[PDB]
């Protein structure tokens, strides 16, 4: 009791019992979800200071299944008008501080009464809070357009600007020789995709490998990256682990795994006659880490190696004054301060460790940790919003891909299904099943790429003019002929300016 | 079963020592304070009735912006909203507030003003920070005002209500001061207060500013911040502000400057109060650490209170005394210190600290009225301290003898600090 006196001076009385509201919330949330067990029932509960679980990732749990998983499964749709939205989405800005700020403060008075469980580790908290509030920034640059003569790149993000940009056949004014061949464009937009959505630096997309790329057991939509460092990046002790991730956006111009679909078959295949890929691997002699863990996922002069920074470094600059961008030295060089949260090794193997936490109602693996990763990150970077949290956000398919066009392209991975698919090792199958998704990821999204796009050098094979083909273009595309507006979303905030096919049309130059 | 009228049948001392020991607190539906609350091997958590539903319904989101602060153990609000319905009309309550107003203030402290239920109506807080009594002011004036100002004019003017923004949302703010502005009721306010939990203020803080000319019965301005502190109450070195300062013609108006919570003053070079030129009083209520050789003390000011402090450095008259009778600190202490205790040292307690004086046997009436001249020069016309709860003042204490005497200074809460010597 020696710290008692500086503990109650350090607040307010108000803001002590709103701390102390706050984080009554939190020990009812635990005891509903039982994360502390429950002393007896129809009983006044009285758990003691000593035996609190607090952590990180047990606080933004709570942030996640309270404050920012806006379920409320009779009252969602009261989020019609923005600027009643704006009041709200700032009080839980507000609420999201209090809170975060309340349990530090219980972790505070929990360490004081011999309970060696609160290590908040604040900066996770804090990259979240700055998460939230860079998404209340990206409000408020939308409802307030009269901030400064950049208007152009108010409306239109740096993002859907280069994105959009570089799905052009053609490149009469893009480059003459540094844009010529469509699998360079793509290895170009698949580099601004792993720059842009994924926040790591030019040496970490050299680390990216075939088989570093899992996949989701649970959601299976997530490129689950999961960035294995053994013991050696800057510090011991093995565990840092950064996990990524990637969805499927509503615009098919912008999804990651379509574009790296498309850049895997343009290397494996390329064109049968001006541009041939690197041709098949073998995947059948393949050791986890022989075959697989030294191919890159995006070529350069060689067939087996990682180009060189100033090439990629005058392609920035083509492309940011192609598409009027003055370049900067954080946003593409350097690590920002936003960036997805690593996992030290008692975190990473405790909290997730579900037989070790058998005595939980609701394991957070199942639902609010998509296989190990944290969910607003996800869905913030993702450009989503992540407060419906169990919607069809991501589920919208209408006219879905048939199975007779599935056997067409990439048939190696049906031989190897028809072959042993346990017989060869983890990172084998992995990659396997892995471009599975991907492939279907790019039948989805392939007919909006010849739609708007018809000069692009997947079609330079007459196989591919065949009646399934063309069928599959015209169920997809017949709810796009008739309608002035745009039937697939772009960004969350961005759907009421650019869902009309005018001011998607005018971002393209060439060939609106 | 309590009787009212027998203890209303009692005369006023006995009422005023009854209201004085009485906080606030008119409610048995009290909050626990924190010290019981932290103090606990133990949560108290919740785990809801036919008639509760309709109080929760009905009457909670009139008072959903002050009492939000408690849903922890809900049965403390479903206990209040049986008080919210007659307590303010309560016979002992507007006794309460008359042998208030009939004491000037002194019993219970500083109603309130408020918004709530569309009236701009008074409110009393607790030092728990819950309302308990709201009134609107014709009511206010009607039954306890009037109840005590029967006819001499010296008393019907009620001029003591605070105005405490941080309270209430800026917007709040804004419709309140415009409702004060439609009435003339800037001479009722007494004090303002202010929150905001470089020169960036809120908005509810240049909204209360802008609007502090109009008072012209202002006293008793208070802060409560140390990143708002140097923005309008310090002169900090700036001369020229128009706009978003506190407009230099009621600077003179104000008595006292409470400092709520901070962690120093001079965090800059000086903390000069070299403006307020007409203020008598000063209280630092929580802040963390003070250095008297660093505020600049205006023209004629009387108090320097002081409480809950942390650290004391001390205006260091012993090292401008060291040099008048020209000995090392160690000869001093030694040889020129008697620690006489009278009868008037052993009067207030003191049982801590050793009340230490120097000789008169030793020193020669002269180099003696010298070494009171290097406290009175230290000073500069101040006479109360009263050094509340304090820890480990780093220079030892001086207090002249005309200023210990008639407990002008007093320690209360006497634990770390130790070895006052009164010279």
């Amino acid at each position: 009791e020696d710290r008692f006196q500086e503990l109650v001076d350090s607040l307010k009385p108000r803001t002590a019992h709103q701390y102390k509201t706050y984080y009554t919330k939190y020990i009812q949330w635990c005891q509903l979800n039982q994360i502390i067990p429950t002393p007896e029932d129809n009983s006044v509960n009285s758990v003691p200071y000593k035996d609190l679980p607090i952590s990180a990732e047990l606080i933004h749990w709570f942030l996640l299944d309270t404050l920012i998983t806006d379920d409320k499964p009779g009252e969602k749709r009261e989020e019609t008008e923005d600027l009643d939205e704006e009041e709200e989405n700032s009080f839980k800005i507000a609420t999201l501080k209090k809170i975060i700020g309340s349990l530090n403060f219980l972790s505070k008075l929990c360490k004081v009464h011999e309970n060696p469980n609160a290590n908040i580790d604040t900066k996770y908290l804090e990259s979240v809070t700055k998460l939230h509030t860079h998404w209340i920034d990206s409000q408020k640059a939308i409802t307030t357009n009269e901030t400064n003569n950049t208007n152009t790149q108010v409306l239109c993000p740096p993002l859907l600007k280069v994105s959009l940009n570089l799905w052009n056949p053609e490149t009469n004014h893009l480059s003459e020789k540094f844009f010529k061949t469509c699998s360079e464009k793509l290895r170009f937009l698949v580099d601004f995709q792993l720059r842009s959505y994924l926040n790591l630096s030019f040496e970490e997309r050299s680390k990216i490998r075939f088989g570093s790329l899992k996949l989701g057991k649970r959601d299976r939509d997530a490129i689950i990256y999961h960035k294995v460092t053994h013991s050696a990046e800057k510090k011991d002790t093995p565990g840092h682990h950064q996990l990524l991730a990637l969805l499927p956006q509503d615009c098919p111009f912008i999804c990651p795994q379509t574009t790296l679909a498309a850049y895997l078959y343009l290397r494996f295949y390329g064109i049968p006659s001006v541009s041939k890929g690197d041709g098949f691997p073998n995947l059948n002699a393949d050791e986890n880490g022989s075959l697989l863990q030294d191919i890159p996922i995006l070529r350069g002069k060689s067939l087996t190696t990682y180009p060189r920074e100033e090439t990629f470094s005058n392609y920035y600059t083509t492309v940011f004054r192609y598409c009027h961008l003055p370049y900067k030295r954080r946003e593409y060089f350097n690590k920002c301060n936003l960036v997805y949260p690593t996992w030290d090794e008692d975190t990473f193997r405790t909290f997730f460790n579900e037989e070790n936490h058998g005595n939980w109602l609701e394991q957070p693996e199942a639902f609010a940790f998509p296989d190990k990763i944290p969910f607003d990150f996800k869905k913030i970077m993702n450009f989503k919003s992540p407060y419906t949290s169990y919607s069809t956000n991501a589920k919208k398919d209408p006219f879905p891909p048939p199975k007779d066009l599935l056997v067409q392209i990439f048939p190696e991975i049906d031989e190897y299904k028809r072959h042993d698919y346990e017989g060869l090792s983890q990172n084998s199958r992995d990659f396997l099943d892995l471009m599975e998704v991907l492939r279907e990821r790019f039948l989805s999204n392939l007919p909006w790429i010849y739609k708007f796009f018809p000069n692009h050098d997947i079609f330079q094979d007459p196989i591919f003019g065949n009646s399934d083909f063309q069928s599959y273009f015209n169920d997809k595309t017949i709810h796009s002929k008739g309608s002035p507006i745009l039937s697939f979303d772009i960004l969350p905030g961005f759907n009421k300016i650019y869902k009309n096919k005018t001011n998607f049309y005018s971002l393209l130059i060439e060939r609106p | 079963s309590f009787n009212p009228v027998r203890f209303l049948e009692l005369p006023i001392d006995i009422r005023k020592e009854v209201y004085f020991h009485l906080d606030g607190n008119f409610c048995g539906a009290h909050p626990y304070p924190i010290d019981i609350l932290y103090k606990s091997n133990d949560v108290e958590l919740p785990g809801r009735s036919k008639r509760s539903k309709k109080l929760l319904r009905y009457m909670y989101p009139v008072f959903a912006t002050y009492l939000n602060i408690f849903e922890y153990s809900p049965q403390l609000i479903e206990k209040w909203l049986e008080y919210a319905f007659w307590l303010r009309y309560d016979c002992l309550v507007l006794d309460c507030f008359k042998v208030n107003h009939l004491y000037d203030g002194t019993l219970i402290d500083a109603l309130e003003w408020t918004y709530l239920d569309n009236e701009l109506r008074l409110a009393y807080f607790n030092k728990a920070s819950m309302l308990e009594v709201w009134y609107t002011f014709k009511e206010y004036k009607k039954w306890v005002i009037d109840s005590v100002a029967f006819d001499e004019l010296d008393l019907l003017n009620v001029s003591n209500i605070q105005f405490n923004i941080d309270n209430l949302t800026p917007q709040l703010v804004d419709k309140c001061l415009s409702i004060l502005e439609q009435k003339d009721l800037f001479a009722t306010i007494g004090e303002v207060q202010f929150g905001q939990d470089n020169q960036l203020t809120s908005i509810s803080v240049i909204r209360t500013i802008r609007s502090m000319e109009s008072m012209k019965s202002l006293r008793k301005i208070t802060v409560r911040g140390e990143k708002l502190y140097e923005l309008l109450i310090n002169f900090h070195g700036f001369r020229d502000n128009p706009g978003k300062t506190i407009s230099y013609i009621v600077k003179r108006r104000i008595n006292e400057i409470r400092l709520s919570r901070m962690n120093q003053i001079s965090r800059t070079g000086l903390a000069d109060f070299t403006r307020w030129d007409n203020l008598q009083k000063l209280v630092l209520s929580r802040v963390a650490y003070i250095d008297l050789n660093s505020i600049v003390f205006p023209k004629n000011f009387k108090s320097l209170t002081m409480k809950r402090v942390s650290k004391i450095k001390w205006w260091n008259i012993e090292e401008n005394i060291l040099k008048e009778l020209k000995v090392d600190k160690r000869t001093f202490k030694s040889l020129y210190i008697k620690e006489d205790d009278s009868k008037f040292t052993k009067f207030f307690n003191l049982r801590h600290t050793r009340i230490k004086e120097l000789d008169k046997s030793e020193i020669n009436q002269i180099t003696y009225l010298r070494c009171q001249a290097i406290v009175w020069l230290s000073f500069r016309t101040l006479n109360h301290i009263k050094l509340q709860n304090v820890s480990e003042v780093f220079n030892n204490i001086i207090v002249p003898r005309a200023l210990f005497d008639s407990k002008r200074v007093e320690i209360y809460r006497c634990e770390k600090i130790s070895q006052v010597l009164v010279i």
